[PDB]
């Protein structure tokens, strides 16, 4: 059993727990019992960003990127109610945890894509009549993506939303209109979608693990430019509990 | 046409009273009996459709209910503004002295 | 990147060894005047 | 002679156009790596997340800087004092994002300059000189150590190292005043006495020696030709120089001893600058400038401002505005 | 003299005091961004260069002395009226030539250069301050402001320093310029997060 | 301006009664405040919780009221949150927690009265500076 | 040689008193800088959580967590600038530490009053102060007579270690010159350089 | 170093100067329109 | 173009260092 | 007029560089021994 | 970047003209009789 000193600086701390290959069981759901996820963890392994269409207006593809913010990417210790619905489907309602990480990835050619990788206020549901959670169970739902910067953030010229200048003070007599998009900061709030695909279940402990894929918008720099579309892929872990 | 939403909110009742849906929790120090217990319960149980709905927070004491009633004239409600309530900013909005 | 690491480590160790054995190499004797300082 | 013997003979050779020596054996590659990395970064490095808040700062010319604004940006506050060589990064792109060039350059630099100093001793020893030129060189070196290593160490991050750039230099300075009130620190004041005074005695010395050159030339030629490299006789009249300066102030305020004079010339800027350095190096551990904020109080207790308090107001502007996104809590404790 | 004469009054000249002079320095930063001014930079080069020359020359002389006495303390082994050079120009020149790559070989040039550097530096700085009397500053790089104005991800140490300057101005001005009757409400004071 | 008997006259209780402190009591108050409180409350603010200050108006709206000698003395014996709801002696210095805040051990009732008096008098002198924080330095 | 060694040891002692809280217990010497920055973070994390904040999911202005984020290797750490000090370790903080770093459930449920107290004390006895010993940041008003012992001892030993390095250079170079027989200067009739070939 | 004997002095007489300046200035006068385009 | 100019000027200076060191007029004892 | 903004530097260097080459040669020619 | 479009010609002539003056003078110096 591992301690912090065993873990520190290894990178293991940014990893979600795994289950070994023998964990292919089933975790029974008593529709009379209330349940919780005590810990949801999401470890991204790949960030893909949708290239901006040249103008051909064909299908723009998601292309690979290089992570530059190091092993600072995982969501973990997330908890919330796991409701059993009347049709026997399960709905996870995220309540709390480390449910976000700012991340910057770099595109071919150098363009850097900051994003708030998140599942904040996640509401994810399974298919109906899941009398047991199995390696056939999946969760699908949506989450909130607030502005990558919150309202106090000041741009490099002192302009901000909840604080800061409201104009280009370095250009005291420049015409304001052409600069409006930069002087006037806007706070984004958009939707993302995620699928959790269970690949492993330990029936005795209530632990489930699998892979995820999420889709969400990246940073728009408080309304200054268009966000990119991001697809995030990785592994996940959750411990289910009666509560 | 782009608007600073916090500035815009300042032209509503948010700029005149404690907005139970948006104002940072420290604003409750302004009035007797509100901080920190009731302030915490209020923020935790937001948003509210009307000011009086604040009397419906579960677990309240009669004492708590009366303080709230005496302080209803100082509360208001406006639409929840994402900019003011994300980041846990209602609990710490980056302002100290 | 591991190969870069090993390369640099070898390089550094090399130059350090040159420094140390170099100053160990009868350095007091390398001057224009009195050489017998042993 | 065997191969190693021949090699040693070359390395310590006094006949090499630039002296190598054993210190040079370490100095040369490190200064080359540092120079090359610096030059390349200064031209082409991408913006760097200096303050670890995913708010990258552009330092390089190609990314919109000029010579005055350009810098090599210090490594990320997220790294702190962690050693971040290229091979600890998952990619060069990441290395660049977190400011690896800064650590590589300054570490190679400090090593190289330490070896430069050693090298001055070494060669002085090889040429049959007295050995303390390197001691003179220790003052700027110590300062460089103060600003690139010791301050970061004290504050717990290389992100607080002086950026490798002119404007970044000014930044480092303004923030330093804000956090330590360095102007009000006697060691910095000693530093100031050091460089101003250094300039004064330099100009002074220049002017007196130049003033007392013995006529060896005509008006249609430079007086510099009046001195020939390696001549035994002194080229100016120190007795006349002393006669002048000693009457300008008073006799005993003037040097008649050239050796004493040149020792003073060495010691003043050097000792002073050692103090500048120690100023940086001790404020590195937050033993700060004199604090006379609200030192003056009237009979009732009203605060009576002094110039110290106005300084204080400026310091406050600086404190509150620097790194506008990095603080979540009311005190800047490092 | 010239500076306050270009400003509203003597008030904005330096006051004769240690800390007051420091205030004068910080004012010039915040208001004039005086560090960014190439005349001040030349000033810097001349002062630091003069100090460098002072130290390096003293040390070179002191470490290339001829043995002119038996004393291990070498100061007495000099006589003011002696004809001979007290130190070896030849050895010093070789030393620096092999160490640094170049060296003085001419003492008259060396010393003229020792005059030239700090004198010229101060002179350049004087010229810059003459500019500041009229507020004719190097405050900004226009290309920089246009870029930063359109691009909120664009940040240089230059923009950061302007933030510092802006802070200086707002926080220090009311007490520093009391004749202006400045009242800056809490809410207008520029501040980053927390501080 | 002088430190007059009138300045040193501050509320004793909530019932309109005042007390006139001596100059020596005020000085004692400053000394003891610096000794025991100023580590967090320098200049009248609160470093571990800046939302709450020592401004007189703020003390007036606390429960029970703290804008008088008695209120502050009671606080220094048995501190509460701003609404009176929980006792915080376990995380805030008091006579009750002198075991864990050893600086409170040699404080006498007289000391408490004097400290209290400093807290009420200082804003009468320093105005917005008291509890103003850095903005007003 | 001894001057050199003592110089080295001086610098080592400077860092020792600056960072180490075991052989320099903070109870006696005060908090380390790191200890105190972390202590600020702990204090306000505690405050705001008491006020009802979810400190794990609380996003700061930068996108980083206002209270909690990851180190470059993933450990959960206090956020904001105190991020640099995540290598700090102290008896008052470690109970909040789990395998992956700061444990959110322990933070939510297990913080004891002695920890809040300790964090407040250390936060407000951060090793900052003026030469005349006015405690706190350089812009703080007179009120607190305080400079941390950690600062006095670290600074004193840096100054001393440095001058001893200088002394090392001075005396090593002189021992060399004296051993070789020219510590008093160059022989006029035997100037070594004069017997050397020109460089160019 | 022992001197190199292949060294030769170089010359441009005044007439040649005038000729060259004429060439260059008139060429510039010609092409300038195109450089400005 | 700015960048070209800056790098250019720098390169000119390093070249200058090179000539100023290796192709200096030699110092001669008369 | 909407000219090429590099025309100025182009023309200027076109004139100056060779003119100066010639001036260097002439002047070092005059200074040779008569 | 929106630079001053004359910055190029300004810098170039600022470097070249005195550089050229000096080179002219050096070269006519070397060719004088030894
Ligand atoms: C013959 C000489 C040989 C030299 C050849 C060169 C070979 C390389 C030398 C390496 C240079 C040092 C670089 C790193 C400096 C460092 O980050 O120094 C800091 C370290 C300690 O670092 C910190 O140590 C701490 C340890 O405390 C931990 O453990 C503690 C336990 O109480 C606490 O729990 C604490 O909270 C917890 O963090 C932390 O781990 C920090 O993260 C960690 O950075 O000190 C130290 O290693 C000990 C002292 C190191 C030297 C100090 C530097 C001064 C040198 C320049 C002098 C100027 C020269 C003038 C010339 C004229
Ligand atoms: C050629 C020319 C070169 C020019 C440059 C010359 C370089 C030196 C110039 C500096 C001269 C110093 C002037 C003295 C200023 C003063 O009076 O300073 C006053 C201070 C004390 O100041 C007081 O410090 C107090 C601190 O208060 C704090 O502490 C108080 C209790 O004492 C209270 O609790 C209070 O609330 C709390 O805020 C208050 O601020 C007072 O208002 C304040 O006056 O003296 C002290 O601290 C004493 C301890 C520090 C003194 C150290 C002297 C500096 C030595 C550097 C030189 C190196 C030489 C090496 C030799 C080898
Ligand atoms: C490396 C950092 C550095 C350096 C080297 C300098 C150096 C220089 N700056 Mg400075 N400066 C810096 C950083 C730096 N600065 C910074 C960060 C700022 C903030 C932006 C400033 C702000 C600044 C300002 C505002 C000014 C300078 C000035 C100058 C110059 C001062 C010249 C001088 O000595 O006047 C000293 C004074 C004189 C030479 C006048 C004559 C003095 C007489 C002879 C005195 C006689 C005394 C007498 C005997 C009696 C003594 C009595 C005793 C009791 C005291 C100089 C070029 C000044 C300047 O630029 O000048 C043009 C100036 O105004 N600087
Ligand atoms: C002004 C001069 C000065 C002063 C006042 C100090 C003062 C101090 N320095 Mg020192 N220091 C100085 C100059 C000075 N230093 C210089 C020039 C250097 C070289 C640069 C150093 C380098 C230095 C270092 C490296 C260290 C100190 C340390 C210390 C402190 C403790 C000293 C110690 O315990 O020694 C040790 C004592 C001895 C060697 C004498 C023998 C002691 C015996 C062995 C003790 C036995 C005890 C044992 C329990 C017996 C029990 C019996 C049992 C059977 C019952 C102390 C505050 C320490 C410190 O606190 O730094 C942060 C420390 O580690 N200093
Ligand atoms: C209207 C009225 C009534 C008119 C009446 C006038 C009447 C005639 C006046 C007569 C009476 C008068 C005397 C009364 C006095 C009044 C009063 C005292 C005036 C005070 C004026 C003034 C403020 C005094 C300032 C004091 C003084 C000028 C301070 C500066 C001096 C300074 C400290 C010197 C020490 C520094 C020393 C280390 C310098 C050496 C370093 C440097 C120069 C090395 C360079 C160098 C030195 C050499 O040495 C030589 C050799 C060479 C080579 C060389 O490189
Ligand atoms: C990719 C690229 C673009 C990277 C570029 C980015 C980077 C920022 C480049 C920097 C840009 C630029 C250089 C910034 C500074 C620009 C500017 C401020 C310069 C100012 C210009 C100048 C006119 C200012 C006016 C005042 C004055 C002239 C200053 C001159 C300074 C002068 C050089 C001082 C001398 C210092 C120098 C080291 C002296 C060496 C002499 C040495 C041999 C002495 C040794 C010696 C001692 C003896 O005692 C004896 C006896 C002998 C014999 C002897 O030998
Ligand atoms: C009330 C306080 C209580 C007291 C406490 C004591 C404190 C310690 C004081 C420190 C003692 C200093 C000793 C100096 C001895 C010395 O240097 O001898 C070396 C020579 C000997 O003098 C030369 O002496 C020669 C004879 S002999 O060498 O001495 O034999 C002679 O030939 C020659 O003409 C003559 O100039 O001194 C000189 O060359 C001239 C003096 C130069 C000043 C030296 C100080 C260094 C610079 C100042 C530091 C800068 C500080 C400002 C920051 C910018
Ligand atoms: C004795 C105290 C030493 C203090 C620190 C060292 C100061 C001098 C060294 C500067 C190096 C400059 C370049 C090397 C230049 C160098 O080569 O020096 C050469 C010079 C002459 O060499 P000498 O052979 O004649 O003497 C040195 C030994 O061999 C012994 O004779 O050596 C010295 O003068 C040392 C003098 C010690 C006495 C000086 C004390 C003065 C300082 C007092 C402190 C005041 C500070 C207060 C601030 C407010
Ligand atoms: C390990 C080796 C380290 C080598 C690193 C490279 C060092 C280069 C040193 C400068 C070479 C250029 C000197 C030209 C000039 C030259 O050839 O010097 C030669 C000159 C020799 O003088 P002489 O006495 O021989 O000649 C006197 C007579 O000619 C009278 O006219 O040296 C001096 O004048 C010293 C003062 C100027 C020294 C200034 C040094 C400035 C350093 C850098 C400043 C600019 C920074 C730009 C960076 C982008
Ligand atoms: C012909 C003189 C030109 C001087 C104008 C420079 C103004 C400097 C401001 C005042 C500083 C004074 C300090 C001198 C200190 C002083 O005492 O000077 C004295 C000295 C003459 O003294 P002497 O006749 O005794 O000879 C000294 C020589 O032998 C050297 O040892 O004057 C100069 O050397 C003339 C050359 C200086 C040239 C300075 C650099 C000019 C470069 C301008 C760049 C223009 C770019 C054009 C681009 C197209
Ligand atoms: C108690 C302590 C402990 C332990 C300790 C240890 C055991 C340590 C050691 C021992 C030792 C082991 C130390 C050291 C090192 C040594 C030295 C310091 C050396 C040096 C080197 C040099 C100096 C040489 C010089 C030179 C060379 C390089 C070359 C040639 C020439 C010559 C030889 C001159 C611990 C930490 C756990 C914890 C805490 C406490
Ligand atoms: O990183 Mn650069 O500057 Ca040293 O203080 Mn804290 O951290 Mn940030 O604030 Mn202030
Ligand atoms: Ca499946
Ligand atoms: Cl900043
Ligand atoms: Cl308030
Ligand atoms: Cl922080
Ligand atoms: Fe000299």
């Amino acid at each position: 059993t591992l301690t912090y000193d065993d873990i520190v600086g290894t990178g293991l701390a940014n990893k979600c727990p795994t289950l070994d290959d023998t964990a292919r069981g089933a975790y029974p759901i008593d529709s009379s019992q209330t349940y919780r996820i005590a810990r949801l963890c999401l470890q991204p392994t790949t960030f893909l960003v949708k290239e901006e269409p040249k103008n051909k207006r064909q299908e723009a593809e998601f292309v690979p990127t290089k992570l530059v913010t190091r092993e600072t990417t995982s969501l973990d210790q997330i908890q919330g109610e796991l409701k059993v619905n009347s049709d026997g489907s399960l709905t996870f309602v995220e309540e709390d945890g480390i449910d976000f990480q700012p991340v910057t990835v770099q595109m071919a050619g150098g363009e850097r894509i900051p994003l708030l990788f998140t599942v904040k206020n996640l509401v994810a549901s399974t298919q109906p009549n899941v009398t047991s959670i199995t390696t056939s169970t999946d969760f699908k739902g949506e989450f909130n993506v607030p502005s990558y910067r919150t309202a106090n953030f000041l741009d490099p010229k002192g302009r901000g939303l909840a604080s800061g200048y409201d104009s280009a003070i370095a250009l005291p007599q420049a015409k304001e209109e052409e600069l409006a998009r930069a002087n006037v900061k806007r706070f984004s709030l958009t939707k993302g979608q995620i699928s959790l695909n269970v690949a492993k279940v330990d029936g005795r402990t209530g632990e489930i693990a699998g892979t995820f894929e999420s889709e969400q918008l990246s940073d728009d720099d408080m309304g200054a430019h268009e966000p990119h579309e991001v697809k995030i892929q990785g592994v996940f872990y959750a411990s289910i509990e009666p509560a | 046409e782009l608007v600073n939403v916090v500035d815009e909110k300042l032209g509503t009742a948010y700029g005149e009273k404690i907005d139970l849906n948006n104002t940072n929790i420290a604003a409750f120090i302004q009035y007797r009996g509100l901080y920190p217990t009731l302030a915490k319960l209020i923020v935790k149980n937001a948003p509210y459709e009307s000011v009086e709905d604040v009397l419906n927070i579960p677990g309240l004491t009669e004492r708590q209910k009366q303080i709230l009633r005496e302080n209803l004239e100082h509360f208001t409600v406006t639409e929840v503004e994402t900019a003011l309530v994300e980041g846990g900013d209602r609990y710490n909005n980056g302002l100290y002295k | 990147m591991e190969t870069l690491k090993i390369t640099v480590y070898i390089v550094v160790t090399f130059f350090v060894l040159l420094f140390v054995f170099g100053f160990l190499s009868g350095d007091p004797a390398r001057n224009p005047k009195r050489k017998d300082l042993e | 002679a065997n191969l190693w013997e021949r090699f040693c003979n070359w390395v310590t050779s006094t006949d090499n156009r630039l002296y190598v020596g054993w210190f040079g054996v370490i100095m040369i590659p490190t200064l080359l790596a540092a120079t090359i990395c610096f030059v390349i970064a200064f031209i082409a490095a991408p913006p760097v997340d200096i303050d670890g808040i995913r708010e990258p700062v552009s330092g390089s010319l190609l990314y919109g800087n000029n010579i005055i604004t350009g810098a090599v940006v210090p490594s990320s506050n997220a790294i702190g004092l962690h050693f971040y060589p290229i091979w600890e990064a998952a990619s060069l792109d990441e290395w660049l994002y977190n400011g690896g060039p800064y650590q590589l350059i300054i570490f190679h630099f400090l090593l190289g300059a330490s070896c430069y100093m050693g090298r001055q001793w070494e060669l002085s020893y090889r040429l049959g000189m007295r050995p303390w030129i390197c001691v003179a060189y220790s003052a700027p070196l110590a300062s460089a150590f103060a600003v690139f290593l010791i301050y970061p160490i004290g504050q717990g991050s290389f992100s607080d190292g002086m950026p490798l750039g002119i404007s970044g230099t000014f930044n480092f300075m303004i923030v330093f005043q804000a956090e330590h009130n360095i102007l009000m620190h006697p060691f910095h004041q000693l530093g100031v006495a050091g460089v101003f005074g250094g300039a004064l005695f330099c100009a002074m010395h220049g002017s007196l020696v130049t003033s007392s050159l013995i006529r060896e030339t005509t008006e249609t030629e430079s007086a510099n030709y009046g001195y020939k490299f390696g001549q035994e006789e002194e080229t100016y009249n120190i007795v006349a120089a002393h006669g002048y300066f000693g009457r300008l102030i008073f006799q005993y305020a003037s040097f008649n001893n050239s050796r004493s004079l040149h020792f003073f010339l060495a010691a003043w800027p050097v000792v002073g600058v050692w103090f500048a350095a120690l100023g940086i190096s001790t404020m590195a551990f937050n033993l700060n400038g004199f604090n006379f904020n609200h030192s003056v109080i009237d009979a009732k207790g009203n605060v009576i401002n002094t110039w110290a308090d106005i300084i204080n107001r400026a310091n406050l502007g600086m404190e509150v505005m620097h790194e506008r996104n990095a603080h979540n809590f009311p005190l800047d404790l490092a | 003299l010239i500076y306050p004469l270009g400003q509203s009054s003597w008030f904005f000249a330096p006051s004769f005091g240690v800390a007051a002079i420091f205030r004068f320095l910080l004012f010039f930063q915040g208001f004039h961004n005086w560090t960014l001014n190439p005349f001040h930079m030349m000033g810097v080069a001349g002062v630091l260069g003069g100090a460098l020359l002072c130290a390096i020359h003293g040390a070179t002389v002191e470490n290339t002395l001829f043995q002119d006495g038996e004393g291990a303390s070498t100061f007495r082994a000099f006589n003011p009226t002696q004809a001979e050079e007290t130190y070896s120009m030849v050895t010093a020149n070789r030393f620096w030539s092999q160490i640094f790559g170049i060296a003085f070989s001419n003492k008259r040039w060396l010393h003229f250069f020792m005059l030239f550097v700090p004198v010229t530096g101060l002179w350049m700085s004087a010229i810059g301050v003459v500019g500041l009397a009229l507020n004719l500053r190097s405050y900004d790089f226009i290309s920089q402001e246009i870029r930063a104005a359109e691009d909120p991800e664009f940040e240089t140490f230059y923009t950061k320093n302007l933030l510092l300057n802006e802070g200086i101005r707002a926080w220090m001005a009311p007490q520093d310029q009391p004749h202006e009757n400045f009242v800056f409400p809490e809410e207008v004071l520029p501040r980053g997060n927390a501080l | 301006a002088e430190l007059t008997p009138e300045v040193l006259t501050v509320p004793l209780n909530s019932e309109g009664k005042t007390i006139t402190l001596t100059e020596k009591q005020y000085l004692e108050g400053k000394r003891l405040f610096q000794y025991a409180c100023a580590s967090c409350h320098v200049g009248g603010i609160t470093k571990t919780n800046p939302s709450l200050d020592l401004r007189t108006e703020t003390l007036a709206l606390a429960t029970p009221p703290r804008d008088n000698i008695e209120g502050l003395v009671d606080y220094m014996k048995n501190p509460t949150t701003y609404d009176g709801e929980q006792e915080i002696a376990e995380v805030h210095p008091s006579l009750r927690s002198a075991d864990i805040f050893p600086k409170m051990r040699n404080l006498t009732e007289k000391d408490l009265v004097a400290i209290a008096g400093h807290i009420l008098v200082e804003p009468k002198i320093l105005g917005d500076k008291w509890g103003g924080g850095k903005v007003y330095y | 040689y001894s001057l050199g060694a003592l110089s080295m040891m001086g610098f080592i002692a400077t860092c020792f008193v600056w960072f180490n809280n075991t052989v320099y217990p903070s109870e006696f010497y005060g908090p380390t800088g790191p200890e105190a920055s972390q202590a600020q973070a702990m204090t306000f994390l505690i405050r705001d959580q008491k006020l009802g904040a979810n400190v794990g999911s609380a996003q700061g202005p930068t996108g980083l967590g206002k209270y909690l984020m990851r180190s470059p290797t993933g450990e959960i750490i206090f956020g904001g600038e105190t991020m640099r000090f995540w290598d700090f370790r102290g008896p008052w903080l470690e109970p909040l530490r789990g395998p992956n770093g700061l444990d959110l459930n322990k933070i939510k449920n297990d913080i004891q009053p002695w920890q809040e107290r300790r964090a407040a004390e250390y936060m407000t006895h951060a090793p900052l102060g003026s030469l005349n010993s006015v405690g706190g940041v350089a812009t703080e008003i007179n009120s607190v007579n305080f400079v941390s012992p950690r600062s006095w001892l670290a600074t004193s030993h840096f100054v001393l270690a440095f001058f001893f390095l200088v002394g090392h250079l001075w005396h090593a170079g002189r021992a060399r010159a004296a051993a070789a027989g020219f510590e008093k200067g160059i022989d006029r009739e035997s100037e070594p350089v004069l017997s050397m070939p020109s460089l160019d | 170093m022992e001197p190199n004997p292949n060294r030769q002095p170089v010359e441009l007489n005044r007439t040649s100067l005038y000729l060259g300046l004429l060439l260059i200035l008139v060429l510039a006068l010609l092409f300038s329109s195109y450089f400005f385009n | 173009m700015e960048t070209i100019t800056y790098v250019f000027i720098f390169a000119c200076i390093i070249a200058l260092f090179f000539f100023a060191i290796f192709f200096r007029e030699p110092p001669r004892i008369t | 007029m909407e000219v090429n903004q590099l025309g100025l530097i182009a023309t200027a260097l076109f004139v100056l560089v060779p003119s100066v080459f010639l001036i260097i040669l002439y002047v070092q020619t005059e200074s040779q021994q008569k």
